[PDB]
């Protein structure tokens, strides 16, 4: 069937690439124009890309096989088995890391599920993502190590364990460290833009540790990435023409290209960022190819 | 007992020098050691390594050289100026997270 | 178009009462077979019951503009609860805002604070144990001399639960609330279908312990909430089979009312693959008998 879009609002949906809802929609000419975010890409022919996974519960997590210890002068340390969050094994392919893995940089604060010998508990781990580190991070070859401080052994059990972020420290937007600093497999840059088109993003603030507001973004909405993954649509053209209208009244706030690649586009020429509404929602137009000219905003 | 210590808390001034000695337990002696700036911790900067001999590394205004039989690497900080203050590490190079030792430097003027 | 659902396998959905993926399918004739669960809950012509969210992620979470203040009992948090999109939140047909915990317990919640920026966990008692969320005020403390806290608005994540029981949190102090109707009805011999995934608790020492149970993957909540399909009858025959084969595993009933059951006689649970598909077969009538399992 042609290609359709829930009338699902933005500001009702799930971020791409952080656990938490979409707060903002905006264009930003002055943020980096192709980033090569792994998470939250898909194709419009429902290809998933990069690490991009189904679920909304599987973004910036992941599941592995824990082995414990303690370090004194570092604490409890963990070194992970990374596995598929389904329980599956992870095998290392033409992806960066297991699905929904973190595609940022900075010293990640995760929470496990541990058990002692000496009842259950929820324990939280340090992880360094990236951009560089200097505990040899190598997600795409299934291994990561985390640690926390304590004076003394915390007793923890080997076992399996889902860690789920619970804030971030020193957050950059470019990609971690996925191999021990070798290359990997990686979704390609968001791109290319005609003259004049900058990026759609659908924005969510993270919980940081170093007061302004942590703003990340992702090129669609997760339940746009399921849509189209549980739709496999048929790709007639380079691109789809998109309005984004008012859901209460209708009214055309703006029209986009969403390319098949799975990136929205809008013709802006504005130095500074422009936020638009996040109670509308999306229609799917036409089939435009890719020179298609759109109307400034 | 810790893999490698060293001071806390070292003062230095403009233009001066300061020393920082990194000890280590015996069985890191034929690791790479190097000295690291700022945090996150494991995301630090690397300023100088050795290349796990007793050689005398030096990158910019940094200094670095293991003594591999007192097992201690001495790091000099040279021409020192405010914006050298901060968080520093004492590092060795090993699989997974390294043995490191937190050491503040404090930069003021000269009197 | 007639009503169908994606071919999404439920070990890659998400769970639609504790953000967590799903672990689980199974039926289980001793648990509650009528459950008054207040999320996940969706008719299949899209129409959201209960509190129900669009997102996965508000589910079992809160926003609030939080006022802290310090007994010499601890730090105490009171939260003006607004929905989580920002929007005010005004007491109406629901038991709570959109995505509100329908369970009960003592929850570990994480915040946002400011004394810079910190996450803080905080104490909340769900109750029934004077917690009000369908007035839109909560109240959690932590033990602690005062924390410095600035009031501000906040988002709270789950971090874990202590003393966990599937029944209704306290929702207005003990009185009645709105609520979406108990799961149900079934025929004699029919039982929920339960996706189920597992939360964390503080109390138990088995993980076998901690499953929480949901009648839908939010995955579908979502797929009838943006399909708004006609709803014929008063159930949809459905076929779970194998995603590499096809064989069939078992059929089932989707009531329109948003719940799917199976026909088991058996005493104990019965767990199936997560690695299946559910594919819309029919409309059928109510006393449509179903091939046990
Ligand atoms: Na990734
Ligand atoms: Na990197
Ligand atoms: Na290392
Ligand atoms: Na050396
Ligand atoms: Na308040
Ligand atoms: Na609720």
């Amino acid at each position: 069937r042609m290609v359709d879009l829930p009338v699902l609002q933005p500001r009702l949906c799930t971020h791409a690439r952080w656990p938490a809802p979409i707060y903002g929609l905006l264009v930003d000419p002055s943020l980096p124009s192709n980033p090569q975010w792994q998470n939250g890409r898909v194709h419009v022919d429902g290809t998933l890309l990069g690490t991009t996974p189904v679920s909304g519960s599987w973004v910036s997590c992941f599941a592995a096989e824990a082995a414990y210890e303690f370090q004194s002068g570092t604490g409890e340390v963990a070194t992970f088995t990374l596995i598929e969050q389904d329980g599956s094994a992870y095998v290392p392919g033409d992806r960066a890391a297991p699905l929904g893995y973190p595609d940022f940089s900075g010293q990640l604060e995760i929470e496990v599920q541990t058990e002692t010998t000496k009842k259950l508990k929820v324990t939280t781990f340090e992880m360094i993502l990236g951009p560089t580190t200097n505990v040899d991070q190598a997600p795409y070859q299934g291994r990561v190590y985390a640690s926390l401080t304590a004076v003394a052994s915390l007793d923890l059990v080997d076992g399996r364990v889902r860690a789920v972020p619970r804030s971030i420290y020193g957050f950059q937007d470019v990609i971690p460290e996925y191999n021990d600093g070798l290359l990997v497999p990686l979704a390609p840059p968001i791109g290319p833009f005609l003259p004049g088109e900058v990026l759609l993003r659908f924005r969510t603030y993270m919980r940081q540790l170093d007061a302004a507001a942590e703003a990340i973004d992702c090129a669609l909405p997760q339940e746009f990435i399921s849509w189209f993954a549980s739709n496999a649509f048929t790709v007639q053209s380079d691109a789809l023409l998109l309005r984004y209208r008012n859901t209460l009244t209708g009214q055309l706030l703006f029209e986009c290209k969403l390319y098949s690649e799975g990136y929205i586009a809008l013709s802006y020429s504005g130095s500074g960022p422009l936020t638009f509404p996040t109670d509308g929602f999306f229609e799917v137009v036409s089939w435009v190819p890719r020179l298609f000219q759109l109307a400034s905003v | 007992e810790d893999p490698v210590t060293g001071p806390e808390e070292v003062s230095g001034q403009e233009q001066g020098s300061l020393t920082v000695q990194c000890r280590y337990t015996s069985g890191w002696k034929d690791y790479k050691k190097y000295w690291c700036q700022g945090v996150p911790q494991r995301s630090c900067k690397t300023l100088v390594e050795t290349d796990a001999s007793e050689q005398l590394v030096k990158k910019n205004r940094v200094s670095i050289r293991d003594n591999q039989r007192d097992f201690i690497f001495t790091v000099t900080m040279e021409d020192l100026r405010m914006s050298d203050a901060g968080i520093y590490w004492c590092g060795i190079t090993k699989g997974g997270l390294d043995p490191m030792f937190k050491v503040t430097v404090n930069i003021g003027p000269v009197p």
